[PDB]
RNA sequence: CAGGCGGUAGGGGAGCGUUCCCGAUGCCGAUGAAGGCCGACCCGCGAGGGCGGCUGGAGGUAAGGGAAGUGCGAAUGCCG
RNA sequence: GAGUGAGGGCGCGAGCGAUAACGUCCGCGUCCGAGCGCGGGAACAACCGAGACCGCCAGCUAAGGCCCCCAAGUCUGGGCU
RNA sequence: CAGUACCGUGAGGGAAAGGUGAAAAGAACCCCGGGAGGGGAGUGAAAUAGAGCCUGAAACCGUGGGCUUACAAGCAGUCACGGCCCCGCAAGGGGUUGUGGCGUGCCUAUUGAAGCAUGAGCCGGCGACUCACGGUCGUGGGCGAGCUUAAGCCGUUGAG
């Protein structure tokens, strides 16, 4: 019984080849190089997972504080205006009802606050 | 290979280290022991050379064993005619079978036994029966007391 | 002295764009059509000045 | 349809390149002349080239001089011939010689 | 007009009868008309009142028409030879169809 | 999938300034005003905001005792020499120039920081030439 | 259903990918084995496995498990 | 059936040393190493918190924070800088 | 057509280098023409079939295409809304990237790494504990106070 090498390896590193298309230097034409990115690009793509969410998130945060200061009120305690209310929601994302048709939010001020009297 | 026996320098060398001209690095140098004509000589006994086929054929009797223990066919030397007792018996190339004929007679006869047995002496070939089915014997004694 | 790496093709065409072949020149001519360059001699138009090959 | 060849050389392929990008996008006129009358190697060759190119492409391909536009060519390289360089203390000053290649093409106007 | 509630750590809103994804949840295909609670509505043509919850004695017709599909992801450790991947991924994703409340 | 992209914005405009504007202290939340604070469609990546100025800015609210008590220095030397100048100096050298600095200290940065800055008219008018609006807020 | 889950060496569970065996006077196979370029569907957590297209030019080995000069980025390694 | 003593940072008891060193010997505690994956730490494994597969345009709080370059009152005082 | 080229002084030492096709049928002829090396045609099942011709990948090659770019700072990739050319009625699927965010790699050593502490030409391709025998704990087993025969001899295509 005899056994050698052949084609195995190339394939295992060819996977990379495909995932590497579009990269710059050797990261677009190398098995050990692109490999070494599956690490950066890889971990940073995934990892950039908490990143990507962490982004769209706080993004909401301000635009929010932004014009809420228009009607007057402001974050922190503002959120309270919700608690003293009766429940708590809006996923500050939905809080987009300021992006299109915000007077909707207007009342919301009248809301929250009013709990303090 | 009785190599050039020792060669290159050291310290410096072709950058790459070395001393032993055995260079088990190329497709022609030393390596390891993969094979070894020692195909290893392991085995067992007859205290099993028995029990095995016992239970096997029993269920292979639920298949359709039988075995005249000794049957004719004709010229016992002309292939065709032998089979003539294949049909006049009930067999035809499909579900496979085998048999033990301790006589050169049907041996120097059965010639090319595809799908079939054509034995005579004694060696035992259960396996090939696996890919087959029915069969016949030469006296219980021939099998072995 | 001595380096220790491998050349980059990027810088390849980079510093070599100024190699964009700067083609020569040429002009018309008299008699036949020996459109000669700024001061030369050719039997395609010959000429009519000193005397070289042929003209018509 | 207005074509030839440019392979089996004896020298530097990169030295040709721009020699072509020099006369690319032009017309039969343009190239044939200008360069033909432009020193520094290349010339004496690219020449015989265009002559056979459209000579048949206007033969067993029937074209038309004057209108044959200068498509372009294929800046590319070829094979080599080995020879080492002696030196101080019989060292490793080694090499060979890159020949050249590329393609020939114009069209019907 | 719009409307709003949620679906397990994921608050959503809509309009008429659209639908795309949000993992999977029991109840055979889209042969049912399932619906949970809510909280506000949509200060516009018809409303202007949220308050304490609101999902009090009020739900929302969330049609079905299932189409659950198996997606994909792709993972791997990656650090210093401690990249022990050998493990991509998928994840759930149901396809149905809303209505309203 | 809520986005927020309104498809552009086209920043605003406004005006202000006087001998009673606390230089720098103001700065901070100043730029934090341009980029696009009141701009809801505000998608941090895009560069909206406004377009504002500060006239009779020369000497504006002289802040406090920063005068002589601050050396606006960031110009690094080459052979062994850069720059200095304290308050009773810059306050002079282009008052407009001045104020610029005070903020310049912190400021933002990047292709974005750059742009949202373009529109930074100041000085000591009043009256902001090449204007085309200015809803001044006191 | 509580629980467990980072985790170098080490020490378990499998599985996977990788060349001869019978099966091979069984079976695909030139409306293609085999190489491949491509695949942005399906199956695989992965191992991979597919799975079908176009170039491709003569064979392959089923389920199964029975044998293992491989499961090789590299060592200024051998070589081209 | 395998690692194994070439550990060290911190802190404390304590001997060294010119309360000399991100040092030495131990003890021990420690966590890094082996947790160079979190976070703070301005950037910096060993100092505080906090110990890890999905999806997240999900929420609550501890370390730890609310003018700027990025998050949340230039809050309230009430003084004292 | 190697123990040759070759390197040696002796001894010595040692290379590379198989593959058109069923059949050479091996290129007729005529315009480029320095012979060279071209185009047609023909044979030709097949010239991405013709002589470093089998099939022909890979490092290294631009024709030529498409997406990018001259205020600009970076292990570079990523994740994000956006825009910017193929394909899907639609759903979208795309390719690229702007900026914004985000980003200390990789293989070997150790209280201690990313690190100018080593190695890393570059791609391919070759590469490393079986196995003999021998010792010795487990595992499906059978026999089981009982439980196991070498070296031969007939015989074995084979097997026995």
């Amino acid at each position: 019984p005899r056994a050698k090498t052949g084609v195995v390896r190339r394939r295992k590193h060819k996977k990379i080849l495909k995932l590497a298309k579009g990269y710059w230097g050797l990261r677009s034409k190398s098995f050990r190089k692109a490999r070494e990115t599956l690490f950066a690009a890889g971990n940073y793509a995934y990892a950039h997972r908490k990143r990507r969410k962490r982004d769209f998130r706080r993004l909401w945060i301000v635009r929010i504080n932004a014009a809420c200061r228009q009607h007057g009120l402001n974050y922190s305690t503002f959120i309270h205006g919700l608690k003293k209310a009766g429940i708590e929601v809006d996923r500050k994302n939905l809080a987009d009802l300021a992006v299109r048709e915000p007077q909707v939010f207007a009342e919301l001020v009248e809301r929250a606050k009013a709990a303090q009297g | 290979a009785y190599s050039g026996r020792k060669i290159w320098p050291q310290k410096h060398t072709g950058r790459a280290r070395h001393g032993d001209i055995g260079a088990p690095i190329f497709v022609g140098g030393g390596v390891v022991f993969g094979p070894k004509p020692r195909d290893y000589s392991y085995t067992l006994p007859k205290k099993v050379r028995k029990k095995g086929l016992a239970m096997a054929v029993a269920d292979r009797a639920r298949e359709g064993k039988l075995l005249l223990v000794e049957a004719f066919a004709g010229v016992n030397g002309k292939t065709k005619e032998f089979l003539a007792w294949a049909k006049e018996a009930g067999l035809d190339g499909s579900e496979s079978v085998l048999l033990v004929t301790g006589n050169e007679l049907v041996r120097r006869a059965a010639r090319n036994l595809p799908w079939v047995v054509t034995l005579a002496p004694e060696g035992l070939n259960v396996y090939d029966i696996v890919r087959t089915e029915r069969l016949v014997m030469d006296l219980d004694a021939w099998e072995v007391f | 002295p001595v380096p220790k790496k491998k050349t980059s093709k990027a810088r390849r065409d980079a510093r070599r764009s100024h190699h964009a072949l700067t083609p020569p020149i040429l002009v018309p001519c008299p008699e036949c059509k020996a459109m000669k360059p700024p001061h030369t001699v050719c039997p395609e138009c010959g000429y009519y000045a000193g005397r070289k090959v042929l003209e018509v | 349809e207005a074509k030839a060849i440019a392979r089996y050389v004896r020298i530097s392929p990169r030295k040709v390149r721009l020699v072509v990008d020099l006369i690319r996008g032009k017309s039969l006129e343009e190239a044939r002349n200008i360069l033909r009358y432009t020193n520094k190697r290349g010339a004496y060759f690219v020449a015989k080239v265009l002559e056979s190119a459209a000579a048949n492409a206007v033969n067993n391909h029937d074209m038309l001089e004057d209108r044959l536009y200068v498509k372009a060519a294929y800046v590319d390289e070829g094979p080599a011939l080995k020879r080492v360089l002696p030196r101080a203390r019989g060292r490793a000053d080694i090499i060979k010689k890159r020949t050249s290649h590329i393609t020939v093409i114009l069209g019907e106007k | 007009m719009f409307a709003i509630v949620k679906t397990g750590g994921k608050q959503y809103r809509v309009e008429p009868g659209l639908k795309l994804r949000v993992e999977k949840l029991d109840a055979e295909p889209g042969a049912t008309v399932e619906l949970p609670v809510l909280l506000l509505g949509g200060e516009k043509t018809v409303v202007g009142t949220p308050v304490v919850e609101g999902a009090s004695v009020v739900a929302e017709v969330l049609g079905h028409g299932r189409g659950k599909k198996i997606l994909v992801s792709k993972f791997k450790a990656k650090v210093q030879y401690r990249r022990k991947k050998g493990h991509r991924q998928p994840y759930t994703e149901l396809l149905i169809k809303e209505i309203r409340g | 999938v809520k986005t927020y992209v309104p498809k552009q914005v086209e920043p605003r405009w406004v005006l202000i300034d006087a001998e009673g504007k606390t230089l720098g202290r103001l700065a901070t939340k100043i730029a934090t005003l341009l980029r696009g604070k009141h701009r809801p469609d505000w998608t941090p990546n895009v560069a909206m905001g406004d377009f504002v100025v500060v006239v009779n800015a020369d000497k504006i609210r002289v802040t406090g005792k920063k005068l002589e008590q601050k050396i606006y220095t960031r110009y690094s030397g080459y052979p062994g020499g850069l720059k200095k100048i304290p308050l009773e100096k810059m306050l002079a050298t282009h008052p407009e120039r001045v104020l610029e600095h005070a903020v310049k200290g912190m400021l933002p940065k990047g292709p974005l920081g750059r742009r949202l800055f373009k529109r930074l008219k100041v000085y000591a008018g009043p009256d902001h030439p090449h204007q085309a609006q200015r809803p001044e807020k006191l």
